[PDB]
């Protein structure tokens, strides 16, 4: 079989706007705390420089879920559901898309690039940062190109399951089309392969898990003296 | 509910 007109719009679609909502957040280095170069402002500084930087991050998964069709006409409330789950996922879908085998780093912007220390010394634990530099190396030996990751944290942003959804069964109506549309795409690109879809779906699997250890990652945060600016702990924190 | 305990995250969806 081949891709139908309509995916090919959909799936350039997405590929675009996924381009687009980058150049609106990024295309300006972030007015953001600089990275240090040993004491507790940088320390405190290293800490604030992801903090912020995860802000702007959170705006362009937002301003590009709009752009996701089907996305704005749920409620605002599976919207808020929704985006506020798979933000964590989608941030390590594209910190692993942005990872560089041959370095190790991961390279965020251009001349805003950090190793694995870069994020122990940043303030994050270990027990994180290995699972998604392990994750981002099971990433690139799939291959994922532009189309099959916008496609991925489409069906990513539309999980049913995830809490308090009002609409479930509707987020899943929604979400079909997308994986069809990667389904017949990976058919194209190596039908010689067919489990490499499985291994794809597979990486939801992991993003989950990730979830759970950025969740305990939060909970010792603030187990310390370091707190979430407000947009991401709204987020992530546990709150009332 | 969820909108009230997202406040900023709610503004973003509106802003667009
Ligand atoms: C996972 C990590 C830590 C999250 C923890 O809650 C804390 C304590 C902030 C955060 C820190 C800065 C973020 C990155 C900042 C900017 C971007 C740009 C965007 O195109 C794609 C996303 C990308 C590369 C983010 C991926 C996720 C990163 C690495």
């Amino acid at each position: 079989v081949q891709l139908t007109a309509a995916q090919e719009l959909m799936i350039q679609q997405l590929v675009a706007a996924q381009l687009q909502c980058n150049k609106r957040s990024f295309s300006d280095q972030p007015k953001v705390t600089p990275w240090p170069l040993q004491s507790r402002d940088a320390r405190q500084q290293r800490f604030a420089h992801f903090t912020e930087l995860a802000i702007i991050s959170v705006q362009e998964i937002v301003d590009f879920a709009k752009q996701v069709p089907g996305f704005l006409q749920l409620g605002r409330e599976d919207q808020i559901a929704l985006l506020k789950a798979s933000t964590i996922e989608i941030m390590l879908l594209e910190t692993a898309r942005r990872y560089n085998h041959e370095t190790e780093c991961i390279t965020f912007l251009k001349d805003f690039t950090y190793s694995k220390d870069d994020f122990h010394r940043a303030g994050l634990q270990v027990e994180f940062i290995n699972p998604i530099f392990e994750f981002s190396r099971a990433m690139r030996r799939l291959g994922l190109d532009d189309a099959e990751y916008a496609l991925l944290i489409a069906i990513n942003i539309f999980s049913a399951d995830r809490p308090n959804v009002q609409e479930p069964g509707r987020v899943e109506a929604l979400q079909q089309p997308y994986v069809e549309a990667l389904l017949s795409y990976t058919r194209i690109k190596r039908p010689q392969d067919q489990l490499r879809f499985p291994r794809m779906l597979m990486k939801l699997v992991s993003l989950r898990t990730l979830s759970s250890v950025h969740s305990e990652q939060v909970f010792a945060l603030r187990l310390q003296d370091k707190k979430l600016p407000p947009l991401l702990s709204e987020i992530w924190d546990v709150h009332e | 509910s969820l909108t009230e305990r997202h406040k900023i995250l709610h503004r973003l969806l509106q802003e667009g």
